RNA sequence: UAAAAGCUCGUAGUUGGAUCAUUAAGAGGGACGGCCGGGGGCAUUCGUAUUGCGCCGCUAGAGGUGAAAUUCUUGGACCGGCGCAAGACGGACCAGAGCGAAAGCAUUUGCCAAGAAUGUUUUCAUUAAUCAAGAACGAACCGACCGGCGAUGCGGCGGCGUUAUUCCCAUGACCCGCCGGGCAGCUUC
């Protein structure tokens, strides 16, 4: 049940549902650790830092083995992100698209995404803010928004 | 196949995304 | 309709539906060895891949991202895991 | 007109193609080429159709093959291949991997 | 010119190009909607109509092919507060009903 | 179109036997789906393959064989009128096309009767045969219907026209008071 | 959204009482729902039941005999004595003779018999017949 | 009964769908791959002994 | 007389999984991977037909109708040939197929942003549903009533065999079984 769309897809994830690590995982706690510390060094976001270490160094999950999620272990060392995930990308998309619309003056089409874009934004931005993860002063503004990311 | 990764660096190695990578920007 | 033990599905049934209709869910992949020609190192990589993957030791491309399965080099050898 | 009414049928896809092409005389040209997508034998399926990209794919080798094989030769060459169209010839034997033709012509 | 004068002359003119015995049989049929009494279906063999109904279903499934070729009840519910959705709402005055 | 196929195929038998009177060939290509007419040289009258094209182009129009050969006869003409690029809606082209027949086809027989001619709708081409003057008339209305104006009006047109054809008096005379007025 | 898991439970039981099934699968399941079924069980109305556990809510199989007539919930929850508890049977229950109105109390969830017998009352949770 | 009479008619198309889509499987099927079992033994799941 | 226009977003209100902080919902959000579409915008480009104009050839008519009549013509109408310019339109291929919130969407190529479904042992962890008010756009029998059988469009998985084959460009066409979300039929409960 997609927001804006009428079809509903059933396409994600399915853990298993054993939680041990398996035998032939080399790898140790500690050992996982500075891998993400490199890598979040380099830039890249905690969902990409899975997706590399399940590709290539057979981490099906960093949660069974270390016994804490990649922000939870990013926080702890201090490689903290400025903003969350999640509203960033979509902060980032609504620059880019904001930006095409300055010249296509008559693409209707960008116009309307826009308004979908910055509504899941608000959604986003009290939620984040309930959580007290914002100030209670942070608010989204298009001429902003360029500085902000 | 190299090549199209290297295309596809520019969006994934991000230079702003994290609290630090603000804080030595700024020095 | 046919008669089914909700209870006791047969051995055909389970591994025909879809992942999340089962009765738990279960992945359809899996984690194998692969082995490049050049060296013989072995390298552990994700069936449904999503990056090419490099050997460490000589860095060639062993398999390329696809819409499903990573398809592998030619000449490399494969193992499923556990 | 009697030859170009008979090719086109209801179940498959029509690919046309054009380029302007100089020859190594001077004489510049524009040449027109028609493909049609073929049933298999075996084939039960009723509808033949070629997706978008597969018909790019197709358009797109259409076009080399014509400005390959004249702007390297002269008009007297030129008018010796169009006589039995051995261009056409050439485009069906190329396009059968990505999908299968007949009836080509220039 | 009047289209309701002119639509029935047009259509007798052309219900004579039918034939006299198609001219009669139309006849009967515009009749009967303008409330004329039908009349009477004869008595026939029910082996006789039996085969007569399995033709008439083959004869109308042949002529759905060639079209895609072109292309009272006895009693009331005994179970009918009020119930939706496998939920029973019962009205805070009517619960004062029940205590009383 | 394939559906034409299966009755091509019987009548093949006969189609060759009418055209090879007039010593004009004929083939039937199942593979490719199409009817050939070709002369040869026993034949002596050129003007025949022209009523040759004309019959096949009827035949896969499902106009039956024995309506279609008559045509090959000099006193009747043919024309096949292409009805589906008049209007861009389908739901409106299907609305036209069912008021041209009519209840039980009484205006389509009615058009029959009065033009002398063979009219058969099939698809998006409405087939008609007969005298030249007669095919004139079958263009004007079946395109006129088209065109969002009733056939009854037509119709009702041409009965007046055949009347007064009958009284010989004002021939000279211009017909418009008599022709109705919306 | 979803408002009651054991509505919707009791509901998809309903449904497939009256299409014949003979085993009906709901979920997700819940310690109300798991109780509400014993109290039924007990007086045979489902039968044997099984729980399954992944690791996400749990999901339950029920078997079917036949017997159920109508199972539902009660939305207000009013919270009823036991001298009262009369008057709620027989404006609710068609008959004096079976059915059965399921009550949650202090003491635990438990049919309005039991009800009398321990000499307490609480909050209705729903009924079957 | 047309109750009984409707639930006669609809298995009969299952159980003849799954044939189609049986014998499609073992006539291109190289023979090895498909085991073969008889309709008595096939609801037989382990004998304990 | 208790007598017989639409469509989407969205505020108030209403209302919201499991467990004794945990889990990671056949709840929702995001990211990633290869694809897919007459979806939208900007440029670019081709095709006949029609009309008008210029020249060449020929000579009394051409057009229209039921019959005529308005009109055009020896300063050359109509007809035949060659070339140029203008306004529309995009056939046949074209399907009960596809895309979009709806209204609606069809020549080629380049560019910009957006999107559905599918694949996923990636990420967050309740962030949700319905909505008066308000905002964007806007041609000219009955009921979430469990299912089944066939085809069909896209994505994925597996496979005996045919068919082409890959410097680049590309790894397909056919047949069989299976899983999803769609456009629709025929049946049932
Ligand atoms: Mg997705
Ligand atoms: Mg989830
Ligand atoms: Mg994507
Ligand atoms: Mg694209
Ligand atoms: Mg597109
Ligand atoms: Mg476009
Ligand atoms: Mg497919
Ligand atoms: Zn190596």
């Amino acid at each position: 049940g997609r927001m804006h769309a009428p079809g509903k897809g059933l396409s994600q994830s399915a853990l298993p549902y054993r939680r041990s690590v398996p035998t032939w995982l080399k790898l140790t706690s500690d050992d996982v650790k500075e891998q993400i510390y490199k890598l979040a060094k380099k830039g890249l976001t905690p969902s990409q830092i899975g997706v590399i270490l399940r590709d290539s160094h057979g981490v099906a999950q960093v949660r069974f083995v270390t016994g804490n999620k990649i922000l939870r272990i990013l926080k702890s060392k201090g490689l903290a992100p400025d903003l969350p995930e999640d509203l960033y990308h979509l902060i980032k998309k609504a620059v880019a698209v904001r930006k095409h619309l300055e010249r296509n003056r008559k693409d209707k089409d960008a116009k309307f995404r826009l308004i979908l874009i910055e509504s899941r934004i608000h959604r986003l931005a009290r939620y984040y803010k309930t959580k007290r993860v914002l100030p209670p002063n942070w608010k989204y503004e298009s001429s902003t928004a360029s500085a902000l990311v | 196949v190299l090549e199209r990764e290297r295309r596809k660096r520019s969006r994934k190695e991000l230079l702003n995304f994290y609290a630090w990578q603000h804080r030595e920007s700024k020095m | 309709p046919l008669a089914k033990d909700l209870l006791h599905p047969s051995p055909e049934e389970e591994k025909r539906k879809h992942k999340k209709k089962r009765l738990v869910q279960s992945p359809n992949s899996y984690f194998m060895d692969v082995k490049c020609p050049g060296c013989y190192k072995i390298t552990t990589v994700f069936s449904h891949a999503q990056t090419v993957v490099l050997c460490v030791g000589c860095s060639t491309v062993l398999c390329q991202p696809t819409g499903g399965k990573a398809r592998l080099t030619e000449g490399c050898s494969f193992r499923r895991k556990q | 007109r009697d030859k170009m009414c008979s090719m086109v049928k209801k179940w498959q896809t029509m690919i046309e193609a054009h380029v302007d092409v100089k020859t190594t005389d001077g004489y510049l040209l524009r040449l027109f080429c028609v493909g049609f997508t073929k049933k298999r034998n075996n084939q039960i399926r009723k509808t033949s159709y070629a997706q978008h990209q597969q018909v790019r794919q197709i358009r797109k080798k259409m076009m080399e093959i014509m400005t390959r094989e004249v702007q390297t030769n002269d008009l007297k060459e030129v008018v010796n291949k169009l006589i039995p169209d051995s261009i056409g010839k050439d485009i069906e034997k190329a396009c059968q991997s990505i999908y299968p033709l007949h009836d080509v012509f220039v | 010119f009047n289209l309701e004068k002119a639509r029935l002359e047009v259509h007798r003119f052309g219900i004579t190009g039918y034939g006299k015995g198609k001219e009669r049989i139309l006849e009967q049929e515009r009749a009967i909607m303008l409330g004329a009494k039908p009349p009477k279906k004869s008595y026939v063999n029910y082996k006789v109509l039996q085969e007569q109904i399995k033709e008439k279903k083959a004869a109308k499934e042949e002529e759905k092919r060639l079209a895609q070729e072109t292309d009272k009840k006895s009693a009331p519910s005994i179970l009918s507060g009020k119930f939706k959705n496998g939920t029973l709402i019962l009205s805070p005055v009517d619960i004062k009903k029940i205590n009383s | 179109p394939k559906y034409r196929e299966a009755y091509l195929k019987e009548c093949w038998p006969l189609v060759q036997k009418a055209l090879n009177e007039h010593h004009v060939n004929a083939t039937l290509d199942l593979i490719e789906g199409s009817m050939t007419v070709c002369t040869t040289k026993k034949t002596f009258d050129p003007y025949i393959i022209i009523r040759a094209r004309d019959l096949i182009k009827l035949l896969a129009r499902s106009v039956s064989f024995e309506q279609a050969v008559r045509i090959l006869q000099d006193d009747v003409a043919c024309d096949i009128i292409k009805i589906g690029s008049l209007v861009r809606n389908k739901e409106r082209f299907v609305k036209r096309r069912q008021r041209l027949i009519g209840p039980k086809g009484s205006t389509l027989k009615a058009l029959e009767l009065l033009t002398n001619c063979y009219i058969m709708v099939q698809g998006n081409t409405v087939s008609a045969i007969g005298p030249f003057s007669g095919l004139k008339e079958v263009r004007k209305v079946v395109l006129d219907t088209m065109k969002n104006i009733h056939p009854i009006y037509n119709i009702k047109s041409l009965m007046i026209k055949r009347e007064l054809a009958k009284d010989s008096e004002l021939r000279s005379q211009s017909w418009e008071r008599f022709l109705p007025q919306f | 959204v979803r408002m009651n898991v054991l509505a919707d439970a009791l509901k998809s039981i309903n449904n497939a009482e009256k299409r014949g099934k003979r085993q009906v699968l709901i979920r997700p399941c819940s310690k109300v729902i798991v109780r509400f079924l014993t109290v039924m069980m007990k007086h045979g109305y489902i039968g044997e039941f099984e729980i399954i556990d992944d690791h996400r809510a749990g999901k339950i199989v029920v078997n079917l005999t036949g017997r159920l007539n109508k199972c539902g919930v009660i939305s207000p929850r009013f919270d009823v004595q036991l001298k009262d508890l009369e008057k709620w049977q027989n404006n609710l229950l068609p008959s004096r003779q079976f059915g059965f109105i399921v009550l949650t109390t202090s003491a635990g969830i438990m049919d309005h018999e039991e009800a009398r017998r321990k000499h307490t009352g609480g909050k209705i949770l729903g009924f079957f017949f | 009964p047309k109750s009984i009479y409707s639930q006669i008619q609809e298995q009969r198309i299952m159980k003849e769908a799954r044939r189609r889509k049986e014998v499609n499987r073992i006539k291109h099927s190289k023979p090895g791959s498909v085991p073969l079992v008889s309709e008595k033994k096939k609801h037989v799941v382990a004998v304990v002994k």
